[PDB]
């Protein structure tokens, strides 16, 4: 919803589970798809996971296909990225971006700018 | 400025080609009605009825919605032709060369997503005028309206009673009334049922 | 060049879809007036009055403003149709097939943001012409103008007296004056009030 | 939403200029047929037949296909004029000033890529009306349709029987049937053969 | 290719909305002239003169200039409507429904920036025809041309003598000459003076 | 797909504004010819000839060329109006209100770059009709075609004999033949000579 | 107003306050929205705060949501970015960009080019 | 087909052959052209090989023109990049990009976003 | 004029003056505006000064507002950037770019590509 | 012609001459203009020389104006960049790009993608 902020990042050990939160502010959360992205210290920004505005469509990167899950909750205006056993290359800063009535796809052109992300270190 | 912000935000990812439903499995309900302002010409030789009509289409987009608190002072927006989805309602029994005789105006959308489209036009429809009872003939002129490319599985056309509160009386013809009926017909092109709304003009020759 | 720089600067962030008000909770005041050049034809059989008319619309954009010292020599700019916001003033009682019979010209804007729009056109409007008094009948022909998609909450339509100095006398019909009045009507389509201005041509058949 | 995803995916790399075949060496088969709704005017003086006709064109794009499981609820899409490839079928013996008298509607495509197109129109075609047997003349009015820029090597125009289910009887003319035939003709413009389908209206004057 | 390079180079930073002067403080001089090919119709009942006319507009852009040595073989370029600035000269006393009855052709520009524009058209202008001297009436038909949105402060409209060498004699009407005059009128719309050129057809009824 | 690849490659760097020559110093040779299908009417009162004609323009682009081995199965491409350069051939003696009465179809280009363009249209041209020898008059109707903005230095217009094989007999008028001639005329507009081709219909009234 | 110039930077300690000024030149200041951006030498340019042309709409990045305030003053043709307690993450060069009648949003396409920013160090 | 994932990378010696697999998921594989791209540790992304949606058109970079071959198999929804004798210059991460009914060309605009590639080292 | 070449760079001490020349070739110099840009060893290209095609409009970066002047001379087809007392921050490679009948503004979408600039060091 | 490949690079000493070749494959060579570009180890790509599709128009960068020449030969489908006395600043990787019926200009939007270039070192 216009402004999306990520939270819940921290330092974990390999194989541990981490839940990332994305809170909405500045609009109606149910009108926007939520897309998650990573940026490594020296790498480019990459897609991770997405959920559609209705939650019926989800997309995942292949590395996180079986390990990350995405969920929505309109009551708290929050999108949750659940993370099962994490691995060294999951260490990066995660940003959350809105897509106005998006389809929950990996296409970057349908998303707005990310907020200020949260660092996850494994 | 909140109008600028709302206009920028609404068109994000918006596709005018897409029927604006929230499920893609249930039809979009489009309410259709007429406003007869004048019967302009009843051509007995050419078998053509010329009327001044404002069409009325109402539907829900579900993609053009906003919170009036986040956009203070902006309760409605207007979209021109080709910028948002519109129903392709056409006059089936059109005698006009251009077929679609309506004038494209703005579509009015409010915060809940309700789109109101009120096209004015001069419509030329085909009518069979019986001059057998020459001085006292009651004529029934059908105006059949419906979507050309959307069936009843995609566009649920519902009928609302026509408005004659702005009718300017004719000199030669008296308006008995304009009843409307909604039907669903199968055409030889297609296996999809096609709903239509037919309004019958039902005039009488004045003494 | 200062004109080039001004055009580039003015078109920045500008949305033609947006009503150009500084405060979205306030109506935009649009001054509307007429300029009758000649009465082309009075069709007694078709109940249609044909006139040559220049419309006059004036409003304030508040988005197209500049400092003449910062743009020396550039006191006015001109914008074509579809590049800036324009009022959708239409002839309600239009007998023309295209309904909108006006010719779209440039909108003239000066430094303070005052946009003036003078579209010429041959207007065909419906008129009830009485032949009961035949030789010396006075005929009142109504020309009703108003915004189609903007109500009084969004577009405040003010009326100015019709211009007559450019009129050229007709052969069969004598003009006694064209008074205009502003009303606020309610329609069955929505609860939104709609202001309109109506000019009555008020001709007399010449001896 | 799956309609948005499907439209975005379908418009990818799509060129409306390109004939939608999968080999480029075999012709695209286009099935053409007619739907007569009304013989509106048989002008004996001007030798022009005016008819209300819905054309029917069917072909396969092979570029607009999708899996309904991956796009649940989306079994059909509709594309406006200029967004996808369409056959340039024209009325060769057209008496209309605009030549192409048809009204451009949406093209309907289903999951297997079958595009189906029903342009309605009022068609004015040249017809030799012979008034030798004034009350018992049988008149054969030819309606010749074919692609203008595509020959038989590129567009294989197949013929389907015309539809008379929706025909509305005329006042002065009986319809005895509309036989159609497909023939490939050679023109002096190029060595390219051009297929065409001709429907003969074959009316009879009523008593 | 030098013509390709020139077309790429000329449209750099070019704004068709901008009046192509070098100072913005002095008017652009536009030379306007007429070319009467034939008087197609003199309608005494409708008081309308129908003529076949080629307009001639000439001006200097100062933005479309090049060195013929740097672009060998390219002495002229041609620009369609909407790609470069054109004067908005209109027929004030136009009896045509679309008002602007001219056909938009290419604007021809040579290396020094001189743009020359020759739109042909069938012009319908209002004319008062006196039937007093039935076989010996000399009729003065006025054709008034001028810029609609540019005044004398911005567009200095100069007059050139009408071309007659291409005229083909009419049957019923004899042409005695078409003199033109340039005036500068004031309108109630604004304090801006507007120059205009008026050509009087001045026909004579043939025996 | 080879057709898709060919279209993408052909549209590269292409400018429709550019005359498609390889030297820019030698004229582009455009071959022009006629195909008379039928004479719709011969208006003696309005002095207007109404005919159905397919124009034929042929030229070489030199920018749309490809190797059929590198694009197997793609021997021709078709380009719509405004996507590639076309000659601006116009009917000088046009009596139509729109002047250009032709219908814009696709331009057909083959591998060696030969573009061929066959626009159909109902043409209304001014003709002098003599009723002196009322039942035995031979009427010479002139049809003058030429480029409007390209002279002989840029567009070399060559003439080809008109096509009659598709002509259908007229009821009132016999076609004795349509000879064409190519001339180069000078106009007062510029020192540029303008080639033109004129076809004379040369009809005879039937007994 | 066409040309916006930032000033008022310097070196401050953590938890201190700092006021940044943006002066206008080359146009009418009331016709332009003012946006603030950080360059963060090792990072990319990021949105900080915005004020609409009328001053009725403000946008803030989440990191500075409760700590930075933005204000306008047309008398001096200036936009003020006030900064409460600062953090080492705020050390960067701040640039000021105009937006013709902008809405005070975080969209980069709405703003003009930034000027030559001023470095602040915490 | 919407989502393309490369696999089969590893470490090899110069002159050794290597086969790279590219699995499709999320759509119909026969409707998409597959394009192969490299990225070296320090370098820009570069085209390698392509195959059209029908397999009738193939494109290769000149360095790999005579050494790499590309093939399709619709049964397993896979695209295979066969590699003959490799060189130290081939050490990079290879990614797959779908192109909806693409012509098997080297134009980047025709292709979708690459997935998460696989590293090969020579 | 189509091709613009900078010259006159060198090494100077702080507080000195320096004149940079920009010669035109390949077209008519009076039809083009001249823009100056600074590249810097590690920074991005930034606008410095501009002059309109007629010389009636000039734009300067705020750092060089009171120190750099720009002038035109059509006789030699040259544009001169005069530099008063220079500062260590004015150490970079300067490029000269043409704008077809440009207004002398700082907008980058109006100029063509720079030539090969000249290094100045302070 | 669709695909252009550079060749002939190597190691040379300052003041020596060098000829670079550009071979065409995949189309008609006479329908395409040929542009030359340098990449350099740490700099951006820069225009060097160009020839039109007919060979009647050539463009050169100023540094190589009097030292580099460009020529075409349709018999071997080749474009030759002749290099007179070479200088250390010419050490770079040269790429060759086609432009469909190009005018032999320096505009980058007119050319296609370069192939894989050849390194020259001085
Ligand atoms: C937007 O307009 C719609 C329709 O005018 C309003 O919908 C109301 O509820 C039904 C839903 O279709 C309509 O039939 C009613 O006529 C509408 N009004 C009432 C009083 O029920 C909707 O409330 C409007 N939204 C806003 C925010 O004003
Ligand atoms: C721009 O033009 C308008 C209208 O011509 C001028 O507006 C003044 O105030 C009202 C409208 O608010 C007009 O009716 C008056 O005629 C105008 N006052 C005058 C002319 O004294 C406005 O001043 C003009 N702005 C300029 C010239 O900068
Ligand atoms: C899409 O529509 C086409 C035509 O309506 C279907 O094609 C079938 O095969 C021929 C047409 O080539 C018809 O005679 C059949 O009646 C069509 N239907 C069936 C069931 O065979 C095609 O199957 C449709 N594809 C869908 C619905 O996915
Ligand atoms: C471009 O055309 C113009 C007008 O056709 C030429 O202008 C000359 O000066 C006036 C018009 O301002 C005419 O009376 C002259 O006859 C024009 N020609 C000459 C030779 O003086 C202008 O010279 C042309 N520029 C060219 C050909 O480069
Ligand atoms: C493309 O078409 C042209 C013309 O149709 C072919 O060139 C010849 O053109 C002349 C006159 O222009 C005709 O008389 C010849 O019949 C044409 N053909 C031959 C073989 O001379 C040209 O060959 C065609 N290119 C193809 C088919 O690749
Ligand atoms: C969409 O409609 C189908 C049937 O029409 C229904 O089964 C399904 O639950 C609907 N989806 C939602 C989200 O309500
Ligand atoms: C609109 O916004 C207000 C406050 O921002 C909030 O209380 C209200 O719930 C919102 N409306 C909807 C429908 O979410
Ligand atoms: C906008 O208008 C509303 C009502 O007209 C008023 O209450 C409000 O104060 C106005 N806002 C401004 C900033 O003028
Ligand atoms: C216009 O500019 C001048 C000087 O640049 C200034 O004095 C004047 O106040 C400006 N006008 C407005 C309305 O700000
Ligand atoms: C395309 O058609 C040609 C002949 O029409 C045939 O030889 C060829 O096999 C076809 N291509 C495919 C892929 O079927
Ligand atoms: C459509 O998808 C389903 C499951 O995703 C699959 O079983 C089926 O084969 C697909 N259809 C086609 C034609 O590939
Ligand atoms: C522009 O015109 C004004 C007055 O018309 C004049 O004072 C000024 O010098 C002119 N500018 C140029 C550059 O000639
Ligand atoms: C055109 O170019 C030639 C040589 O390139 C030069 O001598 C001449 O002065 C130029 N013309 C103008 C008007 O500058
Ligand atoms: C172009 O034409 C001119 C004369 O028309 C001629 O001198 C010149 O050689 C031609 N150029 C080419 C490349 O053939
Ligand atoms: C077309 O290509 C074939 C083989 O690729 C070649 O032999 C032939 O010369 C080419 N045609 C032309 C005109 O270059």
């Amino acid at each position: 919803a216009v402004q999306l902020q990520a939270s819940g990042g921290g330092l974990v050990q390999a194989g541990d589970s981490l839940r990332l939160s994305c809170a909405a502010s500045g609009g109606t959360f149910s009108h926007y798809a939520v897309g998650w992205f990573r940026q490594a210290p020296g790498k480019e920004r990459e897609f991770v996971a997405a959920i559609s505005w209705s939650g019926r469509s989800t997309s995942f990167a292949n590395s996180v296909k079986g390990r990350f899950t995405i969920s929505r909750d309109s009551a708290k205006n929050t999108a949750y990225l659940q993370m099962n056993n994490l691995k060294p290359e999951d260490t990066a800063v995660y940003c959350c971006a809105p897509a106005r009535f998006g389809t929950g796809s990996a296409a970057r052109d349908e998303y707005d700018d990310c907020g200020q992300g949260t660092q996850v270190t494994v | 400025e909140f109008q600028r912000k709302l206009y920028k935000e609404l068109v994000k990812n918006y596709n005018p080609l897409e029927r604006p439903v929230a499920n893609d499995s249930q039809p979009l309900t489009v309410y259709f009605s007429l406003s007869l302002l004048q019967i302009m010409d009843v051509d007995e030789k050419n078998q053509v009825l010329t009327t001044n009509i404002w069409l009325q289409m109402s539907w829900t987009d579900h993609y053009l919605q906003w919170n009036v608190s986040e956009y203070p002072g902006v309760k409605t927006v207007r979209f021109p032709d080709g910028q948002i989805w519109k129903p392709d309602i056409l006059l089936y029994n059109s005698a006009d060369e251009r077929f679609d005789a309506t004038f494209h105006t703005n579509v009015l959308v409010n915060s809940s997503g309700h789109c109101q489209y009120l096209p004015p036009g001069i419509f030329k429809s085909s009518c069979y005028i019986d001059v057998r009872w020459f001085p006292f003939d009651v004529q029934h002129c059908k105006l059949k309206f419906g979507s050309w490319s959307y069936g009843g599985w995609s566009l649920d056309l519902q009928m609302q009673e026509a408005d004659i509160s702005g009718y300017i009386p004719n000199g030669e013809w008296d308006l008995v009334g304009i009843p409307g009926k909604r039907s669903e017909r199968f055409y030889e092109c297609c296996k999809e049922p096609y709903p239509d709304v037919t309004f019958t003009v039902t005039m009488r020759r004045r003494t």
